[PDB]
């Protein structure tokens, strides 16, 4: 979630979220409409937690601008999906679906998988705003990128799983091209001949 | 004119500590913006130091002059020296 | 009470090192691995398919193949006159072995059709000295020496040729 | 305590030592095990008998959609409210895509206060024809989320004079959001709704309450089991 | 401003492959796309945001 | 390695209240509760959850490895049941106010003596310590809410070749 | 602070009526409009003192890595407090301490 | 001024039939909604002490049979109780306590759980009429009470936390084997015999 | 504790090599020792390609 814009130079101070497999940065605004909640209100209600912080609304103040273009939930949705990198020429209710695809998984993906359950991922966008404007505003420091508490060691279980992960996923592989060739002449296959 | 008022607070004590003087800082404005815009300023004596402006939607006009007057008013100095300190040096003669 | 001496806090890092030893952590993460990791990779794409709306009288036929259990065996040596024997880390050191088990797993193959399967060897794993899968393990303190093992040694390596 | 037996011995023992609410005394032998607190009031938890046959959501407005955010809406229904009592939501959908709810209520207080008194001291045998007209305000988005468990939430009645609490199942939560109109699809919308209901009340009939019965006998089969 | 790029898109007239060129103005929130073989305009408005993607969408659906 | 999912069940038998259910307004003053960097809900008095999620992982019902971090100035509750999370180990003081052992060691001469022994009157090692509340676990991150004394000694308040403590005077008193 | 619309929840932008002479809010997504109350229309601080004691909980007392002294509070008189220093970290923050009770739990300063 | 959309006035004649309630609520139409935790139940059923006796399962798994038993011996019920005077009455093992604070606890035998409330608005309780797809509300839900232990020392709370200690101390997926040949015979032997069959049906094919 | 500026807390070490350092003492001299070894084997680069540029 970039935040645009120097210090008294660039006009406004946008707030772009950069999103998988989306070519173009967006602003928080359109995402936020996007997940389902349209009116402004709710989405400074979901970003900040106390309302006489003006400083922090007067900095999302240029997003609301931006976004107030767009105010409805399927022209947001449309919007995603136009720069979702996926084939040219796709129709408006398949990119409605790819966007609405891209969306549900792929985003966020550590806090849920299914359907209607993006409350919370609007909550967590919210939490990541304000942690983002609470730094931006100097009233806290950047995180300690050397902080050991942060850091996690990769033993001898965690870098043998990845490997065979890998392993494992080429072996079927090779397994369903053995069977698409075999298929060919219509054989009751011993499947003790598949696995390599 | 317009209905918009353009009002600033302008610190006292480092404006004295600068050795400026509020008619030459009008006239600066007066000067960089001709008769564009009206200006009044309030004397030495007021409990809080301030000076007007009134220009002859807008408000995001007026928003845009106010961060345009902030950001390249120049007072006095050259510009580029950020800063000056006074060193004594020990010459022999 | 009585208060607690230094003597105490020594006698207290001694029951941890009598415990858990200076290896622990390798071995804890290679026993986890075994233990649940290969089932749970294996159990991650349990469904491979195959579809093929034949035509040539529709018949929609669907072929699949379920991955299920996940088998170990301790590690073994294949000679090439065909036998096989328990291996064990000194043998794989002094003839350029690889201490490794096999790998078995349970694929259950299904033929769906609608008109409108045993243990299969899936490769060799190399196993960690001293785990929960060495040979070693068990070993007492005489059957370590007559293996000709130093019992100083602490394990957390692999042998590979 | 794996023995069938010592489970229904637990379950006799936990039955007999029910306190008596109107044992003033043993209610303050009872003490709080942490806040050491005695006991002031008691009430029985009991089933409700009346109303398992009906279905029951707990319905919530999410966001914007508060009514006492909405000043104007809440100055016109009334600043509780029997009106916001006896409100009527009639879901409509023309398509899987396009869902919404339709709101009605009682702009009358007069009307409104009647209709709730009658349908609140309903216990005899004689309903009044209450011919109440129902005005339309407010459209919202709605969703739905289904409760695994039957009785996965529950609310509370209390009944002071008989000293018990009547709880009631909860089959599900709807969530209702502010919905903005589409300017190109007011036509469509007027087709749609209406802009007043009128309800009659009336005595049900013979075959609905003794199907009503029916379902009620799962839970209660002394009382209402059909002979 | 008028803005006018090459793209890779396909006219569905003519068959004819990157032959497509947009020309948007937003001065005064129009797009233009015009095929280079069948020589065909097509219209739509656009907004402070739009890019050629947003036209070439609308150009399919009113296509369709 | 350890499975959220008992910390989940655990949190929402006493009292955590999911998000749907979360109102920033009327909130004003609840606590953010994250299990493994998820926001899962919110809490109104974390004193009494960190007390009883901490006494749990000193009974062993919940593992020893699992860490348990309250940010007061955030107004944050984060657990971490993670991979890969470096811990040493330490001895727990008495700090609850209400006993009488406030400001002592945990840990008796009996612990050390049963340790010697090695059973308990009535296996005793490096785990029953560890099970018995008397030694816990905290890695790198639950390291900055505590308050560690460097020796035994430190726990109760002119030689030109013995070493020099600090004095540590800038409080009046240490907890 | 700003004020939303009571009908589509949106953000009331101020207007002006020419032949009115009157500073109303009125929101772009409808015909609402309701009279404002003051003029102060926009308020920018180049030097600000803000969030240096606004980060205050109600549970600081509770702190076990924080120093205790034995300042005397202004409304209570207790004997026990504990103080930080400023919660704003720019560089040019005072190093002044924020004093808090542990009964009252308010706090104050020492000049 | 948002002109009303709908005005032409179309009025349905419909009439819901409404059935006497056993009980109403007075002075305040106010209930309170009360979240499920994991070891309490409620069975609504009455009380049948052969066939509770009859449906006890039994199963190797100790974390879940101790589940089972403290969730049954913590559920919620209700049986008739025949009177002395020869009348029928409802009988229950739950009651709700209120301490002198004002808080509620819920007492089911001789454990107590405290109820935590938290204030609630615009939250109503209806009652849905499928038959005619209407939903009739009933009452006003203004509070949300979540039930907690009341202490350590409690009953539940140490099964609850035995249970879920053992539960996630069985950890073990894969099953040890014993190799008694060469693990590549089975490869080696089915490509001898697909050889073997490859030329069989090569020379057919050129028999054919 | 926090806000803690006094000499022991931010790495004055009172004792001498002779009298022996306190665990807090030995890991802020360590730190200055592993400061000391970076910036040796980080500027000897530079000063190498200085030098080979200097002289071509
Ligand atoms: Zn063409
Ligand atoms: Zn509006
Ligand atoms: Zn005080």
């Amino acid at each position: 979630i970039k935040l645009y814009g120097r210090e008294d130079k660039g006009t406004g101070r946008t707030i772009k979220a950069t999103l998988p497999y989306v070519k173009q940065d967006i602003p928080i605004v359109i995402v936020f409409r996007a997940l389902g909640v349209v009116p402004d209100g709710e989405i400074l209600q979901h970003i900040c937690y106390d309302e006489n912080d003006w400083q922090m609304l007067e900095m999302l103040k240029p997003c609301i601008e931006e976004g107030f273009v767009i105010q409805d939930k399927e022209v947001a949705l449309d919007f995603i999906g136009r720069r979702g990198s996926a084939a040219l020429g796709i129709r408006r209710e398949k990119r409605i679906q790819y966007a609405k695809d891209i969306l549900q998984k792929e985003l966020l993906p550590h806090i849920t998988q299914e359907e209607g359950f993006e409350t919370r991922k609007t909550f967590f966008l919210g939490y990541m705003v304000n942690r983002l404007l609470l730094c931006a505003l100097e009233r806290k420091d950047q995180d300690d990128r050397d902080h050991f508490g942060k850091k996690r060691l990769d033993l001898a279980g965690p870098l043998l799983a990845n490997l065979f992960r890998i392993l494992f996923r080429k072996l079927t592989r090779e397994i369903y091209r053995y069977m698409q060739r075999c298929i060919e002449t219509d054989r009751d296959f011993n499947l003790n001949l598949a696995v390599k | 004119q317009s209905p918009w008022l353009l009002r600033l607070e302008l610190d006292r004590a480092r404006m004295l500590d600068k050795q400026l003087t509020m008619n030459q800082v009008a006239d600066k404005i007066s000067e960089v913006f001709s008769d564009d815009l009206f200006v009044m300023w309030s004397e030495d004596n007021a409990d809080k130091l301030i000076i007007r402006c009134r220009v002859i939607e807008e408000d995001q006009m007026l928003k845009r002059i106010e961060a345009h007057m902030l950001d390249l008013i120049a007072l006095r100095g050259i510009p580029g020296i950020s800063k000056v300190y006074m060193v004594k040096h020990k010459v022999s003669v | 009470d009585d208060t607690i001496t230094t003597e105490d806090c020594w006698t207290v890092i001694s029951a941890f090192f009598e415990e858990k030893g200076l290896v622990s952590q390798q071995l804890d993460s290679f026993d986890e691995f075994m233990e649940t990791s290969i089932q749970d990779l294996v159990w991650e794409e349990p469904r491979l398919i195959l579809d093929q709306p034949a035509q040539h009288d529709n018949i929609n036929k669907r072929y699949e193949i379920r991955f299920g259990k996940i088998y170990l065996s301790r590690p073994t040596m294949t000679e090439a006159d065909g036998t096989t024997h328990a291996m064990f880390p000194q043998e794989a050191r002094l003839r350029n072995l690889t201490y490794s088990s096999p790998v078995y797993l349970d694929m259950e193959k299904s033929m769906f059709t609608s008109i409108d399967g045993n243990k299969v060897h899936i490769g060799k794993v190399p196993i960690m000295l001293r785990s929960k899968f060495c040979s070693l393990r068990t070993l007492d303190e005489v059957d370590l020496y007559k293996m000709k093992e130093c019992p100083y040694d602490m394990g957390g390596y692999f042998v590979i040729n | 305590d794996t023995n069938p037996r010592s489970q229904l011995h637990s379950v006799e023992r936990t039955f007999d030592e029910v306190i008596d609410p109107r044992n003033k005394n043993r209610l303050q032998s009872l003490i709080h095990p942490r806040k050491k607190i005695k006991a002031v009031k008691a009430w029985h938890f009991f089933p409700d008998t009346s109303t398992f046959d009906q279905v029951f959501h707990s319905l919530k407005f999410v966001g914007s959609a508060s009514l006492s955010k909405d000043r104007p809406l809440n100055e016109q229904l009334g600043q509780v409210n029997a009106s916001i009592l006896t409100s009527l939501f009639k879901p409509i959908e023309i398509n899987p895509h396009n869902k919404w709810i339709s709101l009605y209520a009682v702009t009358d207080k007069l009307s409104a206060e009647s209709f709730r008194k009658s349908f609140n001291s309903i216990k005899d045998d004689n309903i009044v024809n209450r011919h109440v007209i129902y005005d339309h305000i407010k459209d919202f988005d709605q969703m739905f989320r289904g409760h695994k468990k039957l009785f996965e939430d529950f609310a509370i009645s209390f009944d002071d004079i008989s000293d018990r609490a009547f709880f009631v199942p909860i089959v599900g939560r709807l969530e209702l959001k502010k919905k903005r109109i589409v300017p190109g699809l007011v036509d469509m919308v007027n087709r749609t709704n209406y802009a007043h209901i009128r309800m009659d009340l009336r005595n049900p009939s013979t075959q609905e309450t003794a199907i009503r019965d029916s379902r009620r006998e799962q839970y209660d089969p002394v009382n209402y089991s059909s002979i | 401003i008028k803005q006018k790029l090459e793209t890779q898109f396909t006219c569905l007239f003519c068959n004819h492959d990157n032959s497509v060129v947009c020309t948007l103005d937003k001065k005064n929130s129009i797009g233009l796309l015009e095929c280079k073989k069948c020589n065909l305009s097509f219209q739509a408005p656009i907004n402070s945001l739009s890019q050629p993607i947003d036209i070439y969408s609308d150009w399919i659906d009113a296509c369709e | 390695g350890s499975p959220s999912e008992p910390i989940i069940n655990f949190l929402e038998e006493w009292g955590m209240e999911p998000l749907e259910d979360y109102d920033p307004a009327q909130h004003t003053k609840s606590t953010r509760i994250f299990v493994n960097g998820v926001w899962t809900g919110i809490h109104r008095d974390p004193s009494m959850l960190v007390s009883t999620m901490r006494d749990l992982r000193r009974s062993g019902a919940i593992s020893p490895e699992v860490s348990i971090i309250r940010d007061i100035r955030e107004r944050e509750f984060k657990i971490f049941t993670d991979v890969g999370r470096v811990y040493r180990p330490l001895f727990i003081v008495e700090d609850d106010e209400s006993k009488d052992n406030k400001g002592e060691l945990r840990i008796t001469k009996e612990h050390i003596r049963k340790i010697q022994q090695g059973y308990d009157d009535d296996v005793y090692g490096w785990s029953s310590l560890v099970t018995s509340g008397v030694i816990e676990y905290v890695d790198g991150e639950e390291e900055e809410t505590i308050m560690i004394a460097m020796t035994p000694e430190d726990l109760q308040t002119n030689d030109t070749a013995k070493r020099i403590k600090p004095e540590m005077s800038t409080s009046s008193h240490h907890t | 602070s700003f004020r939303f619309c009571l009908e589509c929840n949106n953000m009331l932008y101020p207007k002006e009526d020419k032949e009115n002479q009157r500073l109303l809010y009125s929101c772009r997504n409808c015909d609402y409009t309701e009279l404002a109350e003051d003029p102060k229309v926009y308020r920018h601080e180049l030097i600000t003192n803000i969030g240096e004691t606004a980060g205050i909980v109600d549970d600081i007392g509770q702190d076990p890595t924080l120093p205790r002294s034995d300042k005397e509070c202004p409304e209570c008189h207790s004997r026990d407090c504990v103080f930080f220093q400023s919660q704003q970290r720019r560089k040019d923050t005072n190093m002044t301490l924020f004093y808090v009770c542990l009964n009252c739990k308010k706090t104050f300063r020492d000049e | 001024h948002t002109k009303s959309v709908y005005d032409n006035g179309e009025t349905l004649d419909i009439s819901l039939p409404i059935h006497p309630k056993s009980h109403i609520p007075q002075g305040k139409q106010d209930r309170w909604v009360v979240k499920l935790p994991d070891f309490l139940d409620i069975n609504a059923e009455p009380f049948d002490p052969r066939p509770f006796e009859m449906n006890v399962k039994t199963h190797e798994d100790k974390n879940q049979e101790l589940l089972d038993k403290l969730i049954a011996v913590n559920t919620v019920r209700w049986r008739y109780a025949k009177s002395e005077t020869g009348g029928i009455f409802k009988e229950t093992n739950s009651q709700i306590i209120q301490w002198e604070d004002g808080t509620y606890s819920l007492r089911v035998g001789s454990e107590i759980f405290d109820m935590f409330t938290t204030n609630t608005d615009d939250n109503y309780l209806v009652s849905e009429h499928n038959e005619e797809g209407i939903l009739m509300t009933e009452s006003t839900l203004s509070k949300s009470v979540k039930l907690v232990p009341a202490s350590f020392q409690s009953t539940t709370h140490q099964k609850l936390a035995k249970a879920l200690s053992a539960k996630q101390k069985k950890e073990s997926y894969a099953r040890s084997v014993v190799t008694k040949e060469d693990p590549e015979e089975r490869q080696r032997r089915l490509e001898s015999q697909e050889n073997e069959r490859y030329r069989l049906e090569r020379r057919r094919k050129q028999a054919e | 504790t926090k806000d803690d500026f006094s000499p022991e807390s931010k790495g004055f070490v009172e004792n001498s090599y002779l009298r022996g350092l306190t665990p807090q003492e030995f890991f802020f001299h360590a730190m200055a020792g592993r400061e000391g070894l970076i910036d040796t084997a980080v500027k000897t680069a530079e000063t190498g390609y200085i030098q080979r540029r200097l002289v071509k």
